Order: structure tokens, then C-alpha cells, then sequence
């Protein structure tokens, strides 16, 4: 069983950069190596077949190269839509086998979150649960600290974050932090605060609401 | 146009069975090989099985050998993956693809993929709760809550609105049910004059809900 050892497993590169991804076959595979680009939650797209041939319709900034058992995919100038996980696959023998993929993030300038806070909807408290939703929008880099304060007290364990995939044009992230409380609990505190620390923010921005207003 | 359309994914108990389909248009499956390739959550691509529909010669990755059967029917131009004895590790998006029988000896077209979830938990439809839009810019959303299994598709205004939409990846809560929020950014001058709905759809529970969002 031929193994395709792919490196790096992930990388960050600025738009316009040259990017090379390497696959090493564990035995001679001749030219029977394919390269695929997979946007998250999409079918892989074929970029290169027979180790060096541009599949029709793929932009010209993609190219593939072979040096013995070493295969290289190159992107000559990186575009933001090239954010994806790239896979090489060999089909010399059976089973055709993939490298473990390379996740390509676009490095861009610092962009501070715009942060909003949402109170639970009235239908939600009717059903007996309270979800406060804090929304950080269009920020780069991914690293961010979302903090919940209720009545000026630090929460822990009752919240959960979710980050979008990198936007294919501006390369920013978006994040939702949701506080889950029992309806009784939500009805037993007044101040609901979301305070976000991010590199693009000089001081943490806190966005609050007051229950029932 | 060459197309491979899959169906048959869903929720299966450990030990259970599920039959996927991969329906082809724009060519003949008898002309090529058909593969199944799967991607477990946050993992890489894993080849699963292949078939030559003209003779039914089949090959299998060892981790599904015995448990899975690939097959095709050339009169429906469709191929099938019958899975049995599904275990939790089999949970993955299953793609089909075709081998480059014409020219390029590679996987050139693919299905959209179908999610298979091996878990003891039971189906549950979500509840859809507006995110209230509380002069610059303003944002408003729909909170889809407490469902199983994945996925839910949500569109805004029956699909008409697409810009500034941010549908977050589903997150699994301690209860064992998924929750997500889908939020849009809107011009302030449009508030009220333009009315906003989300079309939450959760096919495993026949849940189609449109919830208007207003101030």
C-alpha cells in the first residue's frame, strides 16, 4: 500500500505569494499522481493529472512537478479564493491513496471585529431556554477572546463558539459565541455583557444589554 | 453536462445498514470506473471502493471489506454502496466520482457528497428562533436549535438574499443536539420597508420553517 506523505499539513501565505506543497510516494509511482482542491464542505476539484498536466478550466497559476518519487504542487501567485485543503493522490496501484492534505490559509492585514449582542427571542423563553448570541464580524486574525459577564461576573462552561471558514474575498473570519442558560437563570440576572479581546482592538470592546428593555 | 448526483445518506444506528446511490447524467457509467471516497469529520480523503460497471469488477479498501458492497445498474446509469455493520468511525461524507475513462486517468467529476452519521441518538427537528435586529449598519439572524442529525440548509428570503449572509458551522451541545445561527448584515434604511425570512430546512425530520425576522 503506497503512502503519499504530504507536507506541510497547513500553511499561511499572503495573497500574491508563491506556494509549494509536497507529496512523497513511498515507492515509484511513475507519473500517476493527481492533485485536488477541496473547499470545506464541497466535492474536491481536480487541478492537475499525470503529475504535471493542467486539467482544463483550472487557472494557470496552478502547476505540478515531479522529481522521482517527490511531487510538488505550485501556486505561483496566491489568490484569496485559493483558500482550501489540497490533496495529492496516487493511482499507480490499488488502493489509490491520498496524502493527508494541506490546508492553505490566506494571510491578510489585521482587521478588528465588529461585535454585536443578541438577546433571547420571546419564542425561545416560551419553550424554556435562553440563548444570548454574541457576534464578532469580519476579523483577522482568527485568534480572539470572547468573554461573557452576567451582572459583572465571569462565566465559564455555559458558552460555545463557532467560526466561519475564511471568506474567499476579504479573508476575514466571523464568530458567534452563544451563552446557554435555563429560562429561570436568564430571568435571575440583569446585565448581559460580551467583551472581546482581539489584536485589531486597542481595548476590549464590551457590548451589553439589560434584560426586558 | 456530466453530473453525479448522490442520495441515500442519513442517520444509522451502530451495527446498521444504509444504501447510498450515485446517479450519473451526461455520460455512461459503463464507459468508466465509479469510486466511493469518504471524508470523516475534519479528516482527509479516504478511498472506499471502486467498480467497473461493464463487468462489476469491484475493489475495496480493507477497512470496509466484507461490510460494504459496491454495485451498479447500467439501465438507471446509477451505482450503489450498500453498507452494513456500520461503526462510528464510518461517519463521514461519502462522495462518488468517476475515473477518467476518457483521457485524464484521474477523478475528474464528483458527486456533491452525502452525510452518513453513525450514532445511537435519534432524529430531532430544530426550533427556529429569530435573532432580533436591535445611522450606520445593522445585523439580524435566525437561530436554529436542538436538532439531529446534520445537516440543516437555511436560505434568506427564499434564496434571494445572499450577500452578507454568515451561516455558522453547526456546533454540538452537551445535550447531544446541534445548534447553529445564520446571520445577515443589512442596510439600516431597509429596516421595516424590507421584510426578512429564513428558510430553515432539516430534511431528516420533514422540518421546513420560514421565520420572519423584524425589529
Amino acid at each position: 500500500d503506497i503512502q503519499m506523505t504530504q507536507s506541510p499539513s497547513s500553511l499561511s501565505a499572503s495573497v500574491g505569494d508563491r506556494v509549494t506543497i509536497t507529496c512523497r510516494a513511498s515507492q515509484d509511482v511513475n507519473t500517476a499522481v493527481a492533485w485536488y482542491q477541496q473547499k470545506p464542505g464541497k466535492a474536491p476539484k481536480l487541478l492537475i493529472y499525470s503529475a504535471s498536466f493542467l486539467y482544463s478550466g483550472v487557472p494557470s497559476r496552478f502547476s505540478g512537478s515531479r522529481s522521482g518519487t517527490d511531487f510538488t504542487l505550485t501556486i505561483s501567485s496566491l489568490q484569496p479564493e485559493d483558500f482550501a485543503t489540497y490533496y495529492c493522490q496516487q493511482h499507480y496501484t490499488t488502493p489509490p491513496t491520498f496524502g493527508q492534505g494541506t490546508k492553505v490559509e490566506i494571510k491578510r492585514t489585521v482587521a478588528a471585529p465588529s461585535v454585536d449582542i443578541f438577546p433571547p427571542s420571546d419564542e425561545q423563553l416560551k419553550s424554556g431556554t435562553a440563548s444570548v448570541v454574541c457576534l464578532l464580524n469580519n476579523f483577522y486574525p482568527r485568534e480572539a477572546k470572547v468573554q461573557w459577564k452576567v451582572d459583572n461576573a465571569l462565566q465559564s462552561g455555559n458558552s460555545q463558539e463557532s467560526v466561519t471558514e475564511q471568506d474567499s474575498k476579504d479573508s476575514t473570519y466571523s464568530l458567534s459565541s452563544t451563552l446557554t442558560l435555563s429560562k429561570a437563570d436568564y430571568e435571575k440576572h440583569k446585565v448581559y455583557a460580551c467583551e472581546v479581546t482581539h489584536q485589531g482592538l486597542s481595548s476590549p470592546v464590551t457590548k451589553s444589554f439589560n434584560r426586558g428593555e | 453536462e456530466v453530473q453525479l448526483v448522490e442520495s441515500g445518506g442519513g442517520l444509522v444506528q451502530p451495527g446498521g445498514s444504509l444504501r447510498l446511490s450515485c446517479a450519473a447524467s451526461g455520460f455512461n457509467i459503463k464507459d468508466t470506473y465509479i469510486h466511493w471516497v469518504r471524508q470523516a469529520p475534519g479528516k482527509g480523503l479516504e478511498w472506499v471502493a471502486r467498480i467497473y460497471p461493464t463487468n462489476g469488477y469491484t475493489r475495496y479498501a480493507d477497512s470496509v471489506k466484507g461490510r460494504f458492497t459496491i454495485s451498479a445498474d447500467t439501465s438507471k446509469n446509477t451505482a450503489y454502496l450498500q453498507m452494513n455493520s456500520l461503526r462510528a468511525e464510518d461517519t463521514a461524507v461519502y462522495y462518488c466520482s468517476r475515473w477518467g475513462g476518457d483521457g485524464f486517468y484521474a477523478m475528474d467529476y464528483w458527486g456533491q457528497g452525502t452525510l452518513v452519521t453513525v450514532s445511537s441518538a435519534s432524529t430531532k427537528g430544530p426550533s427556529v428562533f429569530p435573532l432580533a435586529p436591535s445611522g450606520g449598519t445593522a445585523k439580524l439572524g435566525c437561530l436554529v436549535k436542538d436538532y439531529f442529525a446534520e445537516p440543516v440548509t437555511v436560505s434568506w428570503n427564499s434564496g434571494a438574499l445572499t450577500s452578507g449572509v454568515h451561516t455558522f458551522p453547526a456546533v454540538l451541545q452537551s445535550s447531544g443536539l446541534y445548534s447553529l445561527s445564520s446571520v445577515v448584515t443589512v442596510p439600516s434604511s431597509s429596516l421595516g420597508t424590507q421584510t426578512y425570512i429564513c428558510n430553515v430546512n432539516h430534511k431528516p425530520s420533514n422540518t421546513k420553517v420560514d421565520k420572519k425576522v423584524e425589529p
